[PDB]
DNA sequence: GCCGCGTCAGA
DNA sequence: TCTGACGCGGC
């Protein structure tokens, strides 16, 4: 547990079983973007911790992380 | 323990068997796109 | 191909049992027909359509009817319907079985200095579980460029590759398990660090989960792959979620034998001692202090305290002012985070109160500061547990005084009941049970004499002797709940006492020795009666609480809350738990 | 006799030697 | 790839008859050791009334 | 051989078939992607 | 003290009271003395007829179909063993001993009985029979080379037992437990009706057998109960329970019943069903000597059934030892022998049947195959025939006398519970009540007590001191088991007054079975000694008398695994006992004669023995020694000799300690100066730490030898070659290679080379396009051979010692075959010759040195010693050209011998004598462990919470007298610090040996010289010998504390080695013997990510073997469901273990590195729906619309 | 309509 | 061993 944890996110999203779902398909997104790019994921985090961090610090308000599905 | 629990698949191709493959099949299938416009390419197809 | 006939070493074959039944059938099938063809008299007629006959329900599943077939090794034969069912069987063996890959299991070992979340790992196993990970980075690193490179490359164990190991698992959580596994806290998720050598090593403070210790107990480890997978881990799963019990509120990873010992130890008070009734302004002056070596850590000093505390209603209000306190409290003082009222740590730490402080941590301040809190804990009992050398010695077991005359009472009483039964003016049965009541009662007389001589130092401090509580080993060991209780306290230093045949009939002679003092040859032999029982009692229970347990999962296996509300206006009537002495449930 | 008794190398031999 | 075998006289499933209660038994409205008797050639029993 | 007669049908609807087959049981987070995805349709149609 | 030569090098200062009655007899008497009786004769104990023959003698005259054919036993010779001990395992066979009798044929005209035979067929000869495996001296049998044990058994001994199950009143029984066949029963009802019952039946009245025969009332309560009416009713009515629907018979049924239970051949009870019915009857004028049944004895029986059923009787104890016997190897052969001796003769009365010959002999009818392949089969596959589990001499001897109460004949692991897992007031003498294993095996294997034995008839009698009117004789008898019940027992340690005769009034004793108070007017026997009580392994813990007996049950059982270790250090808190089993299991070299030493080495010992003080003799003996000799658990065994080149030994002396021992004490660990601190969390829970010093000066360091195998068949493709010539393979990783295919022996190999390189063929290759391209572009030739060498497997290391290579049969062997094993055998054949020669020197010397007569005495020891010479150059050939018969279709084959020492590290398993145990948790270096004031470090910090808990006190009593042991040591070493002269350290050692202790050793008995081989080997400490309930008080260990100068505690001062201020409350510290233990951490690691498959289901292999897989189980499931886990459940079940394209897809999407998964279905599944649809049942998946 | 005696199914 | 659910025969 590095920085964030569950007890952070908790509090915008809620029981605790959404957070697995949204932050998953957060997730995905971020990695079949190609942030692959392979210069950075050697001086950070990996994207499953990334995605957690996102929805801790309330950037994303994941009311808007399904709109990202329909541009699936 | 019992026989029936030691003996094992030894026909088929273990996913390491497996693997080392596609990293060959599709090998070549680029190595010729680094070489004749189209011709020899053709050929190799053709005749292997 | 699901009844095979594979050749194995020796130069020879390996049938399945079902190959042999099936060649029975067959030709059995075949003679039949023959005869009907050849008109063959009714009776050989009559007998193969009864032998085929046989031969099917033996396919089927032999031992229904008869005495099932058996080949030459006069095993009785797997039919068909053998195969799915029994716990060696189809369903509950492969289908909720499945040993799986990317596993391994080692020796467990201690570790004391890694947080909450963390556990060794023998960088040979890591080597081994994440190798196709290793591999990748390796690939797309551009320092091996086909499989068989990669692969020649980790045979020989080149240095780069310890590095991208490491930078692999940065924070890939993994899986670690128990064998007997009662409880959703039998499975937790930690996140590794490389270790040298070949154990694992896990924080103490979860080994009550675990239910583990160290004298060989060995634990399995699983690795997540996906994205799904490893963040479940991370969010439902891993030990910094599982502070309280699902059984019932109270918390799990209270400190535990000996980080007990040392805040009981250095949480007491002694009244003539060095720097008696001095003054202090904050934490830090205590320290300094301390470490000049002028001070004895019992000493009782002045304190002057500010900070905030919550109340109940979500208030904070500030807390100021002179407390008297003690030398060893004042250096807690640093570990209890902003928001708990110092009266927690003002008073004596037994484990019952340490409980208290961890629980009342996270009702009110959050999860986190939870396990930060046990973390400062732990790292500071452990400290001060060591600097203060508890031992135990042998005279550190005193035998209390009046033991011969006490013994000398209950024996002159015995040879009266022997007196009164002789002459016949007494029964049986009657002489027994009063016999069994003097020795009961004498020994818990001479078991209670040692709790004050154990227990109690009287000292001619200066102007008299006054008794005060003792600093004792064995008596510390047990009046902080660290380990042990009064029972074996009583089988050291007083008497065993009444050792019960295999029934539970006492035995009309007691043991009137001790262990500081040693048994005779019978003394011994009686006991280990109830030894062997007790012993064995166990073993011939570990599958019984199992099978309850297994019972119980499969009538309530598909109970889920589903919805928010159901609506209805209907209950029950609870009340307090009275049992006519007393209310035992509030 | 008829009696219940099912391997059939019995219920056999008692018609055999008729 | 199953295959299977040809049975010159028919026979009896076992499972349907030696289960407890057996369902060819609450079938034929018999007892099952009268059934037995038939199955193991001790018996005839009237097809045609 | 009780249920062959009857010709049973047997909806899977527990947390002891899904994993017979390797389904998502209809707990934990199971009824959390039911939910999600499904509120996904309400916004794509 | 000395009065011997080890004990004079290092003497053992005793403690205790009580003096020696009786020494404690020979341990292994249990397994050798039962075979003597089965295989040879003395008269002096009676046995005239040694078993076998006895056995033999029941068979014999037969006399097939009145062909004037006769069939007479006349004697029997045993054969030789073409190989010896130590060589039937080496070859890898079984020392074996060929079995011959005589038979005598006779015959005559062989008409109407007309001198049918009378007149012809006047030869015999000895008829070859089969193969009888011997035992070594020590108790062993040799079968294929592994060595094996053969357990004893205990079960229900053959008579009458009367019970009552009480779920009712009166439900009483009766049983005729026969020795082999079928055993009645005679059962009541609530009413009273006497039913009855044969080994499983209907319950018909038992008034029938008594029909099959033809306020007593209970008759008439039943002969007016059944409907039978005469004989032959009866007959015809038992044989339908018997067999039902088996239409009866005329003259079929009278076979039946008196086959039932009178054919001697059929049914008996062996000379102890026959006297334990007629104790239990009284009636003699029934012969003791007929073993089957008899009518006057059912009436007996069925007498005795109501007679208790009225009230004067008494029911039996089913666990009472006096009802349950031990049965030895030298029965169990037997029984097998008789199986096989009834098959072969059955086969006789038939082999007779096909005359054709003239003048018949009496050979051509004997068969044999029936009677080895029972016996071989009983000694290769029996239950009661495991491994020897070969950890240290003290696992052997627990080993062999181990008692089990399971296999043919007994109970099962779930067919018993809660009474014959108890320790009966019987166990006293006879089994310890304390040694059991842990898992569900508690209470049914019962190692033997010491002091036990075994009468002629198979109960464990037990030693005893009568007393005549109070006063204690010193004769000593074998009480039994049963007459023990009516006399009362007194217990060693009751003290006496100077004509033995004891002081107290009321002691206690063992009266009724069980333990009361008593007067001393009414006892009859003492005990011989103290640990008559307690096992053989039990004896050997200091203290034992102030631990619990949960935690002396897991002390007793863990100290059997023990690993050897490099250089043995006697204990220094010893019993007294390490003398005694060492000494008592053939690791050590015993002489046979007194002498002295001619010539020693490290391979071999010569002792000249003077005639003049021994019997006849031969002047000169040999012992060889065995260096680095495997044993099964893979541990080094080898002895060392001691004695030095002329030094006077005696009979029964140690020449060469061997295994695991040290001066002739059995020595399994070492001696660490230990604290008892909670140190850093380092030892939390149970956890060791230790200190470095320790792992660098070769403490806890092992010796393991493993041994692999390669093997060369003939495949069906052509014969697969050992040579070194396989392509795709360097000369580099050949390089260690020799010129033959075999390692060389030296080479320290490495983790994954080369130690056999072999190949075999393969075709159908029909390669992918691709293959041919890359065949076509680099010329890449397709090779139609394929290596499959012998490599060590990862993780492993050391190097080479031994090279067993075994050739071809009936094949002239090629040059580096047939010269080598010439080569081979000469430079065993040559060596060995002048070895017998340098034999021979010595003899000579000895013979020219007593010229002064040899002109006959010994003029023929050398032509004997040739001889042997030459039977084995010749058995150096007398192989079958390849060493064995290679168990045909084997070409070649070769062992390889590798070993490597192995240290203590973070994960190993130590344990002490007194039931503690942990896992060793760090390392510290040598300067962070606490430190005495003097300067001396800690090895050792274990925890002190452990102790009060699990009341295992003596472990601290245990450190006392350790501390007390290492203060004496520093004493005498100041003292030999300077003045090594003799007179004064005579007078320390007074000092420091007859200070404390009532047993005056007596110094004055050695020499100047002896007296500085003993103060130098004391330097390390003192030995103290506390005997196990005889053991030294509290203020004798305070008194010798205070001689070496330290407080009157344990306790200490100690100081930190980080900063160097003291702790406060001084700390225990002590000397604390410690073992290491057969659990090290180098074979338990195992992790895996791909491998194999299970052929029928397509699932991970398991056990580490071959690669494992770790089982995620039943239980883990509900885990991950509480939960709420779906995810990381779905794909566990999956693409983890059995998803075909799954698995492939997901370890393809790894090493790429994108995201996906596809989890279609598992295998299993589908298996299953096929076994289901293997019956008329039609399983399959669909879709629903309603 | 029931007092005893079976088989089967898990320990 | 048991503990019972479930029998299916003597009366
Ligand atoms: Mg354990």
């Amino acid at each position: 547990m590095a920085r964030v944890t569950v007890e952070d996110c908790l509090d915008k999203v809620e029981t605790r079983f959404d957070l697995v779902v949204l932050a998953s398909m957060r997730a995905n997104k971020i990695l079949k973007n190609g942030y692959s790019e392979s210069m950075e994921n050697e001086k950070k985090e990996k994207a499953t911790v990334v995605a957690l961090r996102e929805i801790a610090e309330s950037e994303i308000t994941s009311e808007q992380i399904l709109r990202n599905e329909i541009e699936g | 323990s019992t026989v029936g629990d030691f003996i094992e698949d030894k026909n088929n191709y273990s996913p390491i068997e497996a693997a080392n493959l596609e990293n060959l099949r599709e090998a070549i299938k680029e190595l010729i796109e680094t070489g004749l416009t189209e011709r020899e390419a053709k050929v190799l197809m053709m005749r292997f | 191909d699901l009844r095979p006939l594979v050749p194995i070493e020796g130069g020879r074959f390996a049938t399945s049992d079902l190959n042999d039944l099936y060649r029975r059938v067959i030709n059995r099938n075949n003679r039949l027909k023959k005869l009907l063809d050849l008109n063959a008299p009714d009776i050989i007629v009559r007998n193969e359509k009864r032998m085929l006959q046989e031969a099917v329900d033996a396919l089927l599943d032999n031992g229904r009817r008869g005495r099932a077939v058996t080949g030459s090794n006069k095993r009785p034969l797997k039919s068909l319907a053998d195969m799915i069912k029994g716990k060696q069987g189809r369903f509950r063996q492969n289908l909720l079985g499945k040993r799986v890959d990317y596993s391994g299991r080692s020796v467990i070992t201690v570790g004391p200095s890694l947080r909450l979340h963390e556990c060794g790992l023998p960088k040979k196993m890591a080597l081994e579980l994440f190798k196709p990970f290793v591999y990748s980075k390796l690939r797309l690193g551009g320092h091996a460029t086909t499989i068989k490179q990669a692969k020649r490359m980790v045979e020989l164990e080149e240095a780069v590759v310890w590095d991208i190991l490491e930078t692999v698992i940065n924070e890939h959580p993994v899986l670690l398990n128990r064998a007997p596994t009662l409880h959703r806290l039998g499975i937790q998720a930690f996140e590794p660090r490389l270790i040298e050598g070949k154990a694992i090593q896990l924080h103490p403070l979860v080994c009550a989960a675990f239910n583990a210790d160290f004298d060989g107990d060995q634990m399995a480890v699983h690795v997540p792959l996906t994205v799904e997978s490893q963040l479940e881990a991370r969010v439902l799963m891993m030990s910094t979620n599982n502070i309280l019990s699902p059984a019932s509120g109270q918390p799990i990873i209270t400190p535990t034998q000996d980080i007990v010992l040392g805040l009981y130890y250095i949480t007491r008070e002694k009244e003539g001692a060095r720097g008696e009734g001095k003054l202090f302004s904050s934490y830090e002056d205590v320290s300094r202090a301390y470490n000049s070596g002028t001070i004895d850590i019992h000493a009782k000093i002045k304190l002057r305290i500010d900070r905030q505390v919550f109340d109940t209603k979500g208030n904070t209000y500030n807390e100021k002012g002179v407390v008297n306190t003690t030398v060893g409290r004042a250096l807690l003082l640093n570990i209890l985070p902003e928001g708990l009222s110092f009266s927690l740590l003002n008073k004596v730490l037994v484990k019952k109160e340490i409980s208290k402080i961890i629980n009342q941590a996270f009702r009110v301040l959050g999860g986190k500061a939870t396990v930060v809190l046990a973390d400062k804990l732990m790292y500071a009992g452990f400290k001060y547990s060591t600097l203060s050398g508890v031992s135990v010695g042998v005279d550190d077991m005193t035998i209390p005084d009046n033991k011969e005359a006490k013994i000398e009472e209950a024996e002159k009483e015995i040879k009266q009941i022997t007196e009164q039964y002789q002459s016949s003016l007494i029964t049986e049965n009657e002489r027994y049970n009063n016999i069994i009541n003097i020795w009961s009662k004498t020994s818990d007389e001479v078991g209670a004499s040692m709790m004050d001589a154990i227990s109690k130092d009287t000292v001619s401090i200066n102007g008299e002797k006054k008794e005060i509580e003792s600093f004792n080993s064995v008596y510390m060991m047990a009046k902080s709940g660290a380990r042990g209780s009064y029972n074996q306290m009583r089988q050291l230093a007083g008497m065993r006492g009444l050792m019960a045949k295999p029934d539970g009939t006492m035995i009309e002679t007691a043991i009137t020795a001790n262990f500081r003092e040693g048994l005779s040859v019978l003394q011994y032999f009686t006991s280990t009666h109830g030894a062997r029982k007790g012993l064995a009692d166990t073993a011939l229970k570990t599958a019984n609480a199992g099978y309850l347990t297994r019972r119980l999962v499969d009538v309530a296996q598909d109970l889920v809350v589903i919805e928010e509300d159901c609506g209805t206006d209907d209950g029950l009537m609870f009340s307090a738990i009275v049992e006519d002495g007393e209310v035992k449930v509030p | 006799l008829k009696g219940k008794t099912s391997d059939p190398i019995r219920m056999y031999m008692r018609e055999m030697g008729i | 790839r199953m295959g299977h075998i040809d049975l010159v006289c028919p026979v009896v499933h076992i499972w349907y008859l030696k289960s407890l209660p057996s369902r060819i038994g609450l079938f034929l409205d018999m007892p099952l050791k009268n059934v037995e008797k038939v199955l193991y050639f001790e018996s005839y029993i009237v097809t045609d009334p | 051989t009780e249920a062959s007669i009857n010709s049973q049908i047997d909806n899977l609807r527990g947390l002891k078939e899904n994993v017979l087959i390797g389904r998502l049981i209809p707990a934990g987070t199971g009824l959390a992607v039911r939910k999600e995805s499904a509120k996904i349709e309400k916004m794509r149609e | 003290m000395s009065y011997s030569y080890a004990e004079k090098k290092r003497i053992r200062k005793e403690f205790g009271v009580l003096p020696h009655i009786l020494d404690v007899p020979y341990l292994l008497s249990i397994q050798t003395e039962s075979y003597k009786k089965f295989l040879t004769v003395d008269a002096a104990k009676g046995r005239l007829h040694s078993g076998l023959e006895i056995v033999l003698k029941q068979s014999f005259p037969v006399e097939s179909k009145n062909g004037q054919y006769e069939l007479h036993y006349v004697d029997y010779q045993i054969g030789e063993p073409t190989f010896d001990e130590t060589e039937c395992q080496v070859r890898g066979a079984t020392y074996d001993a060929p079995l011959n009798v005589k038979l005598r044929l006779v015959v005559y005209n062989k008409d109407a009985l007309p001198n049918e035979k009378i007149v012809e067929d006047i030869r015999e000869e000895y008829v070859y029979m089969g193969d009888i495996p011997l035992m070594t001296t020590n108790g062993t049998f040799i079968i294929n080379g592994t060595e094996r044990v053969v357990v004893s058994q205990l079960h229900r001994s053959p008579g009458a037992f009367f019970s009552k199950d009480d779920s009712e009143e009166g439900a009483f029984s009766a049983r005729i437990i026969p020795y082999r066949g079928s055993w009645l029963d005679f059962e009541f009802d609530s009413k009273g009706i006497i039913w009855a019952r044969i080994d499983r039946k209907r319950k018909f009245c038992a008034t029938v057998i008594l029909k099959a025969l033809g306020r007593g009332r209970y008759i008439s309560d039943t002969l007016k109960y059944d409907l039978t009416r005469n004989t032959d009713e009866a007959l015809v009515e038992i044989y339908k329970v018997l067999r039902p629907g088996d239409p009866p018979a005329a003259a079929s049924v009278k076979a039946l019943f008196e086959g039932l239970f009178f054919i001697e051949s059929r049914y008996s009870l062996s000379d102890i069903g026959r006297m334990k019915l007629n104790a239990r009857l009284g009636s003699d004028k029934v012969s003791k000597d007929i073993y089957t049944l008899e009518n006057s004895d059912i009436v007996g029986v069925i007498e005795e059934l109501i007679n208790i059923r009225d009230g004067k009787g008494k029911v039996d104890d089913i666990d009472h030892l006096g009802n349950r016997r031990v049965r030895s190897v030298g029965e169990m052969v037997e029984n097998q022998f008789r199986i096989g001796l009834y098959r072969v003769e059955k086969g006789i009365r038939e082999s007779m049947s096909l005359v054709h010959k003239d003048k018949l002999m009496p050979k051509d009818i004997v068969n044999s195959k029936p009677i080895t392949a029972a016996i071989k089969e009983f000694f290769t596959s029996g239950a009661l025939s495991q491994f020897m589990d070969q950890d240290n001499p003290l696992s052997e001897v627990t080993h062999k006398r181990r008692i089990s109460a399971l296999g043919p004949g007994g109970l099962s692991r779930d067919r018993a519970g809660f009474e014959v897992r108890d320790v009966h007031a019987t166990h006293y003498g006879r089994l310890c009540p304390i040694e059991t294993p842990e898992g569900p095996n508690i209470g049914l294997i019962n190692s033997l007590a010491s002091y036990a034995r075994v009468n002629d008839y198979g109960f464990l009698e037990a030693p005893y001191r009568k007393v005549v009117d109070g006063k204690v004789t010193d004769e000593i008898e074998y009480l039994s088991a049963i007459d023990e019940d009516n006399y009362v027992i007194a217990q060693a340690s009751t003290k006496l007054d100077e004509n033995n005769h004891f002081v107290e009034d009321i002691i206690q004793c063992r009266s009724g079975g069980e333990a009361i108070f008593t007067e001393s007017s009414r006892v009859q026997y003492m005990d011989v000694s103290a640990k008559q009580m307690v096992s053989a392994a039990a004896a050997l813990i200091p203290f034992l008398e102030h631990d619990d007996a949960n935690r002396v049950l897991m002390g007793a059982n863990m100290q059997r695994q023990a690993v050897p270790t490099l250089k043995s250090e006697k204990p220094l808190v010893g019993t007294g006992m390490e003398k005694i089993v060492a000494r008592d299991s053939g690791n050590c070299i015993i002489a046979r004669n007194v002498g002295e030493v001619a010539e020693v080495d490290s391979n071999r010992i010569v002792i000249k023995v003077d005639t003049e003080k021994s019997q006849t003799s031969n002047l000169v003996d040999i012992y060889s020694l065995t260096k680095f000799k495997r044993s099964n658990k893979n541990t080094c065994i080898n002895q060392r000799p001691i004695v030095n080149v002329g030094d006077k030994v005696e009979a029964g002396d140690i020449l060469a300690d061997g295994f695991a021992t040290d001066f002739g004490e059995l020595s399994l660990g070492h001696n660490l100066m230990v604290a008892f601190m909670p140190w850093n969390g380092y030892n939390f829970e149970d956890s060791i730490l230790l200190s470095e010093r320790i792992v660098k000066d070769d403490k806890y360091t092992s010796i393991h030898i493993e041994e692999f195998t390669c093997v060369a068949r003939d495949t069906k493709l052509g014969p697969e070659e050992i040579t070194a010539d396989i392509p795709n393979v360097s000369e580099s990783s050949l390089a260690k290679l020799d010129e033959s295919g075999i390692v060389h022996i030296g080479a320290n190999v490495e983790a994954g080379d080369i130690l056999v390189a072999k190949i075999t063929p393969k075709a159908e290759q029909q390669l992918t396009p691709e293959e041919r391209l890359l065949r076509a572009i680099f010329n890449e030739k397709a090779s139609n051979v394929v290596d499959s060498s012998l490599r060590m497997p990862s993780g492993t290391s050391g190097t080479v010692i031994n090279v067993q290579v075994f050739e071809n049969d009936k094949g002239g062997k090629s040059k580096r075959a047939l010269k080598i094993e010439k080569e081979l055998i000469d430079k065993a054949r040559k060596d060995f010759d002048e070895e017998f020669a340098v034999i021979e020197s010595v003899v000579k010397s000895s013979i020219e040195q007593e010229v002064v007569e040899k002109v006959q005495n010994a003029r023929e020891y050398y032509e004997e010693a040739k001889i042997a010479i030459d039977a084995k150059f010749e058995a150096k050939k007398k192989s079958i050209t390849q060493s064995n018969e290679l168990s045909p279709g084997v070409l070649k084959t070769v062992k390889v011998f590798v070993a490597i020492k192995k240290r203590i590290q973070p994960g190993d398993k130590m344990a002490g004598r007194h039931g503690n145990k942990g896992v060793v948790s760090r390392v510290l270096p040598v300067e962070d462990m606490p430190y005495m004031e003097d300067g001396t470090p800690v090895d050792v910090c274990l925890n002190p919470l452990g102790i009060p808990s699990r009341m295992n006190i003596g472990q601290i009593l245990e450190a006392h007298l350790g501390l007390a042991s290492y203060g004496l040591g520093k004493k005498i070493e100041k003292t030999l610090e300077k003045t090594r002269k003799a007179a004064e350290l005579r007078k320390t050692l007074e000092e420091v040996y007859n200070s404390v202790g009532d047993k005056k050793v007596n110094l004055e008995a050695l020499n100047d010289e002896e007296i500085l081989t003993l103060c130098d080997n004391l330097k390390g400490g003192v030995p103290i010998a506390t005997p196990v309930f005889d053991g030294a008080k509290e203020e004798d260990i305070k008194s010798l504390l205070k001689i070496g100068g330290f407080a009157t505690n344990g306790q200490m001062k100690l100081f930190d080695g980080r900063t160097g201020k003291p702790f406060d409350r001084h700390v225990t510290v002590g000397y604390m013997y410690m073992l290491k233990l057969d659990h090290l951490v180098d074979d338990k690691m195992h992790a895996r990510s791909t491998g194999s498959y299970s052929l029928v289901t397509q699932q991970p292999l398991g056990g580490k073997a071959q690669f494992g897989g770790q089982r995620f189980g039943e239980m883990e499931v509900w885990a991950l469901q509480a939960y709420g886990a779906a995810y990381t459940l779905r794909e566990m079940l999956t693409v983890k273990s059995d998803d075909i394209a799954g698995r492939s897809k997901m370890y393809k999407n790894i090493v790429d590195g994108k995201l996906t998964m596809n989890v279609d279905v598992p295998e299993s599944f589908n298996v299953l729906r096929n076994e289901v649809r293997a019956l008329g049942i039609d399983m399959d998946f669909d879709y629903s619309s309603e």
